[PDB]
DNA sequence: TGCGAAATTCCATGACA
DNA sequence: ATTGTCATGGAATTTCGCA
DNA sequence: TGCGAAATTCCATGACA
DNA sequence: ATTGTCATGGAATTTCGCA
């Protein structure tokens, strides 16, 4: 500080202060003659307060904070001192946006069999129809075969009623859902345990994880819309038609309908495929097992040039789910406990709880 | 002649009256001919209306080429005929007083009746809730004649609820004496 | 039809029906033996109805409609008949999504001078503060210099009051705004005409067009958020501070603050730049004119591989602005009258009105 | 000595009482020393409070190094001194009874008074609305001494409202006789 | 006439209802 | 009759200090 | 053994609150 | 303790019909 600056004034060389410049005293302040002009060298013990004042004018990042400082001052490695403060500004860390993309998505394996895994979700509220407001959508992961159920609410009780009708046909090993109240209730957990079904939840606020059913929701709304053009939105009576319509629609990439993938033969619907008319059921089920294993599988896409990847012990911040007006979009920093996979992590949150979270709802804390 | 297939023919029939359960009195029974797969629907009456409402649910999942029944009023009504025609379903009736299905269907229908009777004694009023488990049992019950359950034949896979405990299906001495006392 | 199919049965060659296959009669229907199996050839007069039935099952596009048809039938060029119907299905055309990206954005020239062009917009409703709910934001296009005004409503009357205070300093040539009610009222037009100001409106529902002010809104909210962390959202008293804070913040790409670009010299704010202390005002204004013309300008980015570009007479569809639940997201087709630039067009809408519209709110109607 | 600049010194002063306009009675006048640029603020009183409230608006746009005034109570209060100190503004007072500015400021202040007087006769009550146009006039008025208007000196550009019609600024014979009648 | 490190520039990311 | 923008912080590139 | 056109496959775009 | 998906219609590529 006043120590360093003394040695410097009497022509001695101190590390980080290039010897080729003339350092002088004026108005009781150490000054230097830099290409850009004459700047003040504050003593080390002053520097933190200067950076902070510059930064706080508008809570600026690296370069805009630096530019303010460089107006009056020079010292060795100013940006290192600038960055040090940015890493300690709680308001910047929790308010600023990320500028790093997540790593490329995983394309999980298609469940091997019908009934291995169900994906479920609510759509709504829709306009009232017969006093119903929601749709429970159930999609078999392997086949894409879908079941639709109108409900008055996205509730456990309505879900249980619907699943009781569905599970009359078959029991699935796993049901996958987002963390909506209907699916996270202990009533629903009891119901699953009673029947040997394992419940598997998406990371919170990451509907990509329930992508199978989410994508079916789109087709469901799309078909409902087309059918209701120029009529009032009386959709209740249409659900059964939509269900049947979608379950018998070809996926151009697969060349099969979800009904075909489930049963290996069309029922008595329009334009029924007749290719296996001469096979026995046994031969038919044989060809079916073969079809089911040879289905096209997409692979993980190229990473973006500025993706980041979670590392154990790293400081990361969870996205605020439903941020209020003028409130930060990010929670306080937290620590990566485990990396479950390149797109999913467990974090310890400062409270400190364990939370399983999508990398898409995280940013790495800046400036370490 | 081409080999027999699922959805070739559904065999349908009513069971009841039964002791009221959630206000229901009958069960519409649907059995796939080729697989022996059973769907059950609780109704309030054996009417054309209740039949249509029930089959509308089933046929939003799969549509049979042929429905076969006896000459029940609900199945012979012109309303039920309009319904079938709309959907491209050919209707088929057995001659009056002389019901014919196939060995497979006859046996399955026997099991359904016997399995229902077993579970309604002791709790004659709770059968509505039991319908789902009855169906799983029936559908994951091994077929002596073919090597497979209806589930396996319909879906081409093993089930996650195998019913390894092929039950008595007979009334125990308790169930016999307290079934003759329930209607007494 | 029954004509063509007759000649075909008696071994004659008809164009489009490959001679190498055996065409026969069975059950009163012309059949052919194709690699995939035996298919029915319907008479031409039947074909439209078949395509339509196939299509209407679930309102499927090209390949999924085709796959249904190919189950039972064959005829020459089925997809041409399939596409013909898709182009005529009103419900598909107005409900389906686009799969073509817009052309790359324009980067309009920076206004040459302060006061050439103002960009204005409302932010809000925000939480009540002193009974105010909105902010009028005014951004000078050349400098980025910004004025903030709290209002109770996004109204013409509040806009007029605010602009009267602002225009005390200087009158701008053009004020640019989106088409919010406050800016499109005839009261506001009168007010502009009275003062020689030209009003210039964004294409509707395309806030990119007001990008200059929209981008400032973000910084305004961002700074307000940081300042309000852990306190109640009493933002009214902060507006003046934010205004001053932002107008004096460096843009790292430009190396200037909006205040500097407006005045050519810092006022008495913290870390004021001192580089022109020895110049006269005249020398200072001279260097300023030079700075203003040499500012960095971004250029139009590369087009995406599947962008489309509007052509006069083309059928295009406007995006529905605020679509209701289960209602189509696209209006009926309309016609491109003029191409104002590669990203902006005038369309005639079927009613038929002239509408100036962003290409981002258009898709080209599929299947011609 | 370094050359004079905008924001080096703001000269401030009050005008009034005036005939009430939207409940306002005074005008706080701010003139930049170097450019001759004028900002006007309507107040309800020449108090420290009204001064602070007005200058808070101006200083959210630009902050002077020095404010100069006469020894008005509003400017000599310790509240106004706390305000200036908070903002790094040095305050400057002319000796009592002896007001000094510069030639430029003196002339500008003369124009302001004369231009106000001209417009308040006939409509002594509508001056609040007229403030914006008064300012544009003053600020786009050519300086005989320098070759430029205040606008040009402050922004380094021509203005979009050039006031090519340098007006009389004198009272016509009508305005003289009906100004002596307004206060009679 | 070239090294290691600091400075500056580059630029994808994301948010403006 | 109109039209994206630009703060941000790691990475990439250039310049600086010294020899 | 190669041509023109039809068929099929490819794949960016966008929407699932 | 978990993880994107897939209908869509122009374009690109492959195959077909015929020689
Ligand atoms: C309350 C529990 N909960 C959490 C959030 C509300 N959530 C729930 C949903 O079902 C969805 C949903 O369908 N989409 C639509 C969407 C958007 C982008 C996509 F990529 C995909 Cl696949 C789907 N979004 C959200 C959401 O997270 N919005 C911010 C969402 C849910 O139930
Ligand atoms: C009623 C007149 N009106 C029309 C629409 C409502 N609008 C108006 C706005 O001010 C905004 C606005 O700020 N943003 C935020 C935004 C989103 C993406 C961007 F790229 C950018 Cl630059 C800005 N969006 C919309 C909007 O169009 N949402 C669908 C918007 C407006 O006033
Ligand atoms: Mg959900
Ligand atoms: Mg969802
Ligand atoms: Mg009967
Ligand atoms: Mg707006
Ligand atoms: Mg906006
Ligand atoms: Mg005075
Ligand atoms: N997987
Ligand atoms: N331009
Ligand atoms: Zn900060
Ligand atoms: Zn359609």
């Amino acid at each position: 500080l006043d120590a360093e600056l003394d040695q410097l004034l009497q022509g001695h060389y101190i590390k980080g202060y290039p010897k080729q410049y003339t350092y002088f005293l004026e108005d009781g302040k150490v000054k230097v003659s830099r290409p850009e002009g004459v700047k003040i060298i504050p003593p080390q013990s002053d520097r933190q307060k200067i950076v902070l004042q510059a930064h706080n004018l508008a809570h600026t990042g690296r370069e805009a904070t630096l530019l303010k400082i460089a107006n009056l001052y020079w010292w060795p490695n100013m940006r290192k001192d600038v960055v040090k403060q940015l890493g300690r500004c709680q308001q910047c860390l929790i308010t600023n946006a990320s500028n790093k993309a997540s790593g490329p998505i995983l394309r999980p394996d298609r469940p091997q069999k019908p009934f291995d895994k169900f994906f479920i979700d609510y759509i709504g509220p829709l306009p009232p129809s017969q006093g119903y407001l929601y749709v429970l959508v159930v999609v078999d992961g392997m086949t894409g075969f879908t079941w639709l159920y109108p409900t008055k609410a996205p509730s456990t009780s309505a879900t249980v009623k619907s699943l009781n009708v569905l599970t009359s046909i078959a029991i699935p090993k796993v049901i996958h859902s987002d963390q909506g109240a209907a699916f996270t209730s202990s009533t629903f957990a009891e119901w699953a345990k009673e029947r040997g079904i394992h419940l598997e939840f998406s990371t919170p606020y990451h509907p990509q994880s329930s992508g199978k059913v989410e994508r079916k929701n789109s087709d469901i709304k799309r078909l409902l819309t087309k059918l209701l053009v120029g009529r009032p939105t009386k959709w209740y009576d249409l659900l059964p038609v939509v269900q049947l319509a979608l379950n018998n629609t070809y996926s151009p990439v697969l060349k099969y309908t979800p009904h075909q993938l489930l049963f290996g033969i069309d029922s008595n619907t329009p334009f029924a495929n007749q290719d296996t008319l001469d096979l026995t059921r046994e031969e038919e089920l044989s060809l079916l097992q073969e079809i089911r294993t040879s289905l096209y599988h997409p692979s993980t896409p190229p990473a973006s040039s500025r993706s980041w990847s979670p590392v154990v012990g790293q400081l990361v911040q969870e996205r605020v789910a439903r941020p209020a007006s003028l409130r930060p979009r990010w929670h306080k920093p937290s620590t990566v406990l485990k990396v479950l996979n390149p797109r999913t992590v467990v974090i310890l949150d400062h409270l400190g709880n364990n939370r399983t979270v999508s990398i898409d709802n995280l940013k790495p804390t800046s400036h370490q | 002649d081409r080999p027999q297939k699922p959805f070739d023919k559904f065999f349908i029939d009513y069971i009841g009256p039964l002791p009221p359960s959630q206000g229901y009195l009958y069960v519409l029974v649907v059995v796939d001919g080729m697989t022996g797969f059973t769907w059950l629907y609780p109704t309030k009456a054996p009417s054309t209306s209740a039949t249509v409402k029930s089959l509308n649910v089933l046929t939003s999942i799969a549509i049979p080429k042929v429905i076969h029944s006896d000459q029940g009023a609900a199945f012979t009504s012109s309303t039920f005929a309009e319904w079938a025609k709309e959907r491209g379903i050919h209707l088929e009736f057995s001659t009056p007083y002389h019901p014919q299905s196939s060995g497979k269907v006859e046996r399955k229908n026997s099991d359904i009746k016997r399995l229902l009777t077993k579970l309604l004694v002791g709790r004659p009023t709770k059968w509505y809730d039991l319908l789902p488990v009855v169906q799983l049992a029936l559908n994951n019950t091994y077929s002596p004649v073919l090597k497979y359950t209806p589930h396996q034949l319909l879906f081409g896979i093993d089930s996650n609820t195998p019913f390894a405990n092929q039950d008595t299906l007979d009334l125990t001495r308790e169930e016999e004496l307290s079934l003759l006392q329930e209607i007494r």
